[PDB]
């Protein structure tokens, strides 16, 4: 049943966490390997009328922000001012040479 | 942008096209 | 998957985070006997609150079909545990009211789809008329008349993409869903052309306080900025859009507003609009001079004056700037969205029938013919 | 043939009165002004009255303002010059000239050194 | 063949359309104006044989070309609508033997009048000013004798005094004034307008003041093509 | 003045023993000139695509 | 004195004349003439249009050839177009910008015009360099050129603001013969067929007649009663029409001293500024200042047509020498070939 599946992906978490470990408790580094952590309990627990809020899968995800986060818990402007800067070197050369 | 009067018809050409080829969700039947 | 569900899953796993973390710093209280203890439903965190007291919370943006402006009903019952739906009889929050609104704004929605094309009908059919008779009747031809035809051609190619736009890609889901290479293009064409069309009305200002405010002597000016400035300079901030919008954010079609890449198109052209406003404050500012200087009465200065400024605008494009943003509330919006949206359609239709129809150089000329 | 015949004359006393009817044959009398220009002795051609197509403004100089009285007959073609209370100064001919142009509100070269469409004067002098 | 003619014609077609392009960017920045000065009345020496004697001067790079038309006879009817696509039209009146004022009056109406000069503003110079402070001031009051209404007449409020003038002349000065543009209000319709000016024809920036109201005849004039004004 | 009075009279005096006929013989040339020149008149008939150069 | 004595003659030779033209006032074009064909509505559409002018057009004439044509605009131009292909063979760059009257040589080598500037400029076209410069600066005129016209490739017609006409040599460059007893101003002239008399009006609503070969003056007809702004001649040498600026047209005529006919209509109030008569002699374009050319008809006295293709006012009009087209044009620098 879905006990199989939770603890398929449990350590299955913790061979992800390798590669950034001693730096999870920062939010840039994290996006990709806790996104893939849902997935596994939303897509085996779909069949399930508990959801992602699975009180099995509730204290999992609880207790994975306990192990990691206990003792540590410009370039987008630059083209947009650039033309609009551009437009009154042309306002004025039309009107004056 | 979005409520800029530039981009209105922009801001229209989205909120207009969400119906159409996006379903809508379920809202706590059946989900959170 | 698609685009819109691929940022709302991962602006969801944001918030699953920021919560479940919170849930550990923060610590417990008692309430009042049993309570309503803190929970995850699965979209929205909820702290610890006591018994009896609901909590209304802004529904997330997080699926396209979601506006913020509604809110939720949570509610928890006196036992001391949360409102279980009768059917599920599970934990259970109230998330009608965020889509509820849906069908009805809906059908108001689409009075707004037909106002767009008969608006934009009228920009064609009465435009072609407006610019049949300048490329005929060539005696009327001045330099504020060949730059009307090339003002004239930005407002009839824009309101034939737009319509284009607004029968193909918008109520097809088909094409949304499936991204085809073509409707990019489109969309690189129709923020073009817009954009073109939002530039004229820039230099049919410049011209106009070139011609009276500063260097009335100095005449015949060369075109060849104009022809530029018009159809050639936007071409920098829309292919610099283009490029940045499918390599960073590449929505289905582009149809989606909720980037700040727009701005490098809605920004030069918000920063042409202000331009045209300081160049429509200081053409009445000569015309009310020229009327004092004749000595009228105080009566009639003002009669002129605003029927000077309701021709102007149609040609300037002053619409932008007396309404740069949109309220908040519902009750002006409902008025604001009617009121934007029939100046926009209808600018095509309202310059072809002052400067050419209500034009007294025009109404005695194919009189006389 | 514009052909513009006056009458009237003689030697009159300083405060008298006379009238010069100017006649008018060989031209539509209405669709033309009419003008009223003297000539002192040794002096140039001046503007004294004009009077429009039909009765509608009656113009006068400063020395004939009140003191005389320009009218026309269109059902006779005769200008008539009320003049009353004259002065020693009003000794001169008086031409009879006719506007260049009908039915047009501007009246040009009346007063000119030689002029077609005017008169042969009347010495209306003053004893 | 009979047809390698044509591109004699067609290139002698080219190099005359060429010059008829170049010749057409001088004659429109140039304004053409015309002086009709009464006489003797400093008409030539107000700005300061043939049948019009031309008059080149520049006034920051603005190129005119006035026209002093002399050598010609009295009547003016017909040579006066050549001169309706000029931009302006200098009349210099004299302010001081027979009645001078009223001839100059009389002139003003016609040309006001005229159909063809009814798009042409007229520039009005008051010339002799100095004069007519010499005139009112002590002497002959002719002034009171060829006007009946100078008598019952009062200087308007928005006179504006110089220094070392009489106020008898200023009422006097600014009473020709007053019929001078009674005539231009009145028969007016709002196509051309009337700029009067006083001038001593001594004056050392007389080309200022046609400066000025030649950019105000161009404004007004660009303000009726965009039905503005 | 005096000597160019004279010059009116002098002048219309032998403009007084000048040849005249009566309308009907001198306006009756023009109903026969009409009507002798009407086949050359291209104003009158219009002429076909071959026959005038515009 | 003799005053009195000169006006008791000049009224009794005016009422000797007069009663001399009554006698031949038989019919006056009136009853007899009412049993003709008229044409009808002529209506004529322009076939071409000259544009390349930049002010006012004020005169027009064509040439012997009926292929090119001179015309005179008030910028300082004296283009030379070709009517059959829209071709500027000529550009003569005047000195006096106020062109008010041009005309073309009968053998099309000379070219004339005059103006504001008292000055009728006489112009080589077919010189041994292949330039065009001005050949003869006739001067001696006290007041502005009305209308020029060519007798020969030596001789010269010109009519002045000086009530006065004049006959110039311009192998000399002197005039030989001053045609004077106009009391306006000369507005127009025209040549007959053969180069002995020419007509001339006036501002003084009289049309006179003159020989070429003295200083004598033949008629002289007041049927008008405003400023004569236009003149033509018959094509059979013995009548010509006169516009004037009352609003009518009268056809007058040499043989009987007096008007024949007398076009006019109740709704014109526009002056006439231009006239000429066609092959026949059976239609008059007058030029009226109301921006349309009436085609009037000088046997009918009936509008049979209207050309209202002008912005501007019809300043001149000029018929070609065969009758193919009959070239207008205005003060908005479009000569359009009718």
């Amino acid at each position: 049943n879905y006990e199989t599946a939770v603890q398929f992906c449990w350590n299955h978490y913790k061979d992800q966490m390798d590669p950034i470990e001693k730096d999870w408790c920062d939010w840039a580094m994290i996006s990709r390997p806790y996104s893939t952590l849902r997935d596994c309990l939303e897509h085996f627990a779909e069949l399930f009328d508990l959801g992602f809020p699975n009180p099995l899968a509730e204290r999992i995800i609880f207790e994975t922000h306990q192990i990691h986060f206990a003792n540590c818990s410009d370039v987008l402007l630059a083209m947009i001012i650039a033309p609009i800067c551009l437009i009154p070197f042309l306002i004025t050369l039309v009107v004056w040479r | 942008c979005g409520n800029l009067s530039t981009c209105m018809l922009g801001t229209y050409t989205q909120d207009f096209n969400k119906f159409h080829t996006f379903p809508q969700t379920a809202i706590g039947v059946g989900a959170p | 998957k698609p685009f819109l569900y691929v940022v709302g899953r991962k602006k969801m796993m944001d918030a699953q985070y920021k919560c479940y973390d919170r849930m550990q710093q923060l610590p417990a209280y008692q309430g009042e006997g049993p309570y309503c203890n803190r929970t995850w439903d699965g979209w929205l965190c909820w702290d610890d609150t006591p018994a009896g007291v609901l909590s209304y919370q802004f529904c997330p943006d997080y699926f396209p079909d979601f506006d913020p402006s509604e809110k939720v009903t949570k509610y928890c019952d006196e036992k001391g545990v949360w409102f279980k739906h009768p059917e599920n009889n599970r934990t259970w929050s109230n998330y009608t009211m965020c889509n509820a609104f849906t069908p009805e704004k809906l059908k108001n929605a689409y009075v707004l789809y037909y106002l767009a094309i008969v608006g934009h009908s009228l920009s064609i059919f009465t435009l072609v008329i407006s610019l049949g008779i300048f490329v005929f009747f060539r005696s009327l031809g001045c330099q504020r008349v060949t730059l009307h035809k090339n003002m004239f051609l930005t407002y009839i190619l824009n309101s034939m993409i737009i319509i284009i736009h607004l029968v193909e890609v918008v109520p097809n889901g088909e094409l949304v869903r499936r991204d085809p290479v073509s409707c990019k293009i489109l969309h690189f064409f129709h923020q073009y052309m817009m954009a073109c069309n939002y530039f004229w009305m820039l230099c049919e200002g410049i011209y106009l306080h070139t011609l009276i405010v500063v260097a009335v002597f100095t005449e015949k000016q060369r075109l060849r900025w104009y022809y530029l400035l018009g159809w050639g300079f936007p071409l920098v901030p829309t292919t610099i859009h283009a490029i940045t919008r499918a390599v960073y954010f590449n929505d289905n079609c582009w149809l989606s507003v909720e980037t700040h890449l727009l701005y490098i198109i809605h920004g030069p052209v918000m920063a042409a609009l202000v331009v045209n406003f300081f160049f429509l404050l200081n053409i009445v500012r000569v015309l009310v001079t020229k009327m004092r200087e004749t000595h009228e009465a105080e009566s009639h200065m003002y009669l002129k004056a605003v029927k000077a400024t309701m021709i102007l605008v149609p040609l300037l494009g002053i619409q932008f700037v007396v309404f740069p943003w949109r309220p908040s509330n519902k009750m002006l919006g409902k008025i604001y969205d009617y009121v934007m949206h029939s100046l926009i359609h209808f600018q095509g239709f309202f310059v072809a029938t002052i400067y050419c129809f209500c034009n007294n150089e025009v109404q005695t000329t194919v009189k006389r013919q | 043939q514009v052909q513009l015949q006056e009458s009237g004359g003689g030697l009159v006393q300083p405060g008298g009165s006379l009238r010069l009817s100017c006649a008018a044959s060989g031209f539509t009398f209405s669709n033309y002004k009419m003008n009223w220009v003297r000539q002192a002795p040794g002096k140039g051609l001046e503007w004294v009255s004009d009077i429009s197509q039909s009765g509608a403004s009656i113009s006068y100089t400063g020395s004939v303002k009140g003191r005389f009285t320009i009218s026309r007959d269109n059902a006779k073609n005769t200008l008539y010059l009320q003049m009353n209370s004259l002065k020693p100064e009003d000794t001169a001919v008086y031409y009879c000239a006719r506007c260049p142009a009908p039915f047009t509100r501007d009246c040009f070269d009346v007063t000119s050194t030689t002029y077609a469409y005017r008169g042969q004067g009347t010495q209306v002098t003053v004893s | 063949d009979q047809r390698n003619e044509e591109k004699a014609q067609r290139e002698a077609n080219k190099k005359i359309e060429k010059q008829l392009q170049k010749d057409k960017q001088v004659y429109r920045a140039t304004h053409r104006l015309l002086l009709l000065g009464a006489g003797e009345s400093g008409k030539n020496t107000i700005v300061k044989t043939s049948g019009i004697f031309e008059t080149k001067f520049q006034v920051d790079k603005v190129n005119f070309h006035m026209f002093d038309v002399g050598a010609q006879r009295d009547e003016r009817r017909k040579w006066i609508q050549c001169f309706n696509d000029v931009t302006a039209i200098i009349f210099v009146v004299a302010s001081s033997q027979t009645n001078r004022l009223q001839a100059a009056l009389k002139l003003f109406d016609s040309i006001w009048n005229n159909k063809w000069l009814r798009d042409t503003s007229v520039i009005l110079f008051l010339n002799k000013q100095d004069l007519l402070a010499e005139k009112v001031l002590a002497g002959k009051s002719k002034i009171e004798d060829y006007f009946p209404e100078f008598a019952r007449y009062t200087t308007p409020e928005d006179a504006t005094p110089e220094p070392g003038e009489d106020p008898r002349v200023t009422r006097a000065k600014y009473f020709i004034r007053d019929e001078f543009l009674r005539i231009s209000t009145a028969s007016g319709d709002g196509r051309h307008y009337c700029y009067p000016h006083f001038t001593c024809s001594v004056d050392t920036e007389n080309i200022r003041r046609v400066f000025n109201d030649c950019r105000d005849i161009i404004q007004r004039m660009h303000l009726r093509q965009y039905e503005l004004l | 003045s005096i000597a160019q009075a004279r010059k009116l009279v002098e002048q219309l005096k032998m403009e007084a023993n000048i040849d005249r006929i009566k309308v009907s013989k001198a306006a009756a040339d023009l109903m026969a000139y009409c009507e002798a020149h009407a086949k050359e008149d291209p104003l009158l008939t219009p002429v076909p695509a071959s026959e005038n150069p515009f | 004195s003799e005053l009195d004595q000169l006006r008791q003659e000049a009224e009794q030779l005016k009422n000797q004349i007069r009663d001399a033209r009554k006698a031949c006032a038989d019919a006056t074009l009136s009853q007899i003439t009412n049993n003709i064909d008229p044409v009808g509505r002529i209506q004529m559409r322009t076939r071409r249009t000259l544009r390349g002018h930049l002010a006012k057009i004020y005169a027009m004439h064509w040439g012997t050839d009926s292929r090119l044509l001179v015309s005179a605009s008030q910028d300082g131009k004296l283009i030379i177009w070709d009517s059959y292909t829209t071709n500027k063979v000529h550009a003569i760059p005047l000195r006096s910008s106020w062109v008010m009257t041009c005309a073309y040589a009968p053998s099309g080598n000379y070219v004339a015009c005059g103006g504001l500037d008292n000055i009728c400029s006489i112009y080589n076209l077919k010189t041994r360099e292949g330039n065009v410069r001005v050949s003869r600066e006739l001067a001696g005129h006290t007041g502005y050129l009305s209308c020029c016209r060519f007798l020969d490739d030596n001789q010269i017609v010109t009519s002045s603001g000086d009530t006065t006409c004049a006959l110039w040599d311009i192998e000399t460059g002197q005039q030989t013969t001053t045609f004077t007893g106009h009391t306006g101003d000369v507005m127009s002239l025209s040549l007959a067929p053969d180069t002995r008399l020419f007509v001339s009006g006036a501002c003084d609503a009289s049309a006179k007649l003159w020989d070429v070969r003295e200083g004598m003056c033949r008629q002289t007809f007041t049927g008008h009663e405003s400023d004569i702004n236009a003149i033509c001649f018959f094509p059979n040498g013995n009548a010509f029409a006169t516009g004037s600026d009352d609003a009518t047209c009268r056809l007058f005529d040499l043989r009987a001293d007096q008007e024949l006919m007398t076009y006019s209509h109740d709704n014109i109030i526009c002056g006439i500024t231009s006239v000429s008569f066609s092959k026949s002699g059976r239609l008059l374009l007058a030029g009226y200042d109301d921006f349309n050319c009436n085609v009037w008809d000088a046997l009918k006295a009936d509008r049979a047509g209207v050309l209202a293709g002008h912005d501007n006012r019809v300043s001149c009009l000029g018929v070609t020498d065969d009758g193919m087209a009959v070239a207008t044009g205005s003060w908005d620098s479009f000569l359009k070939i009718w």
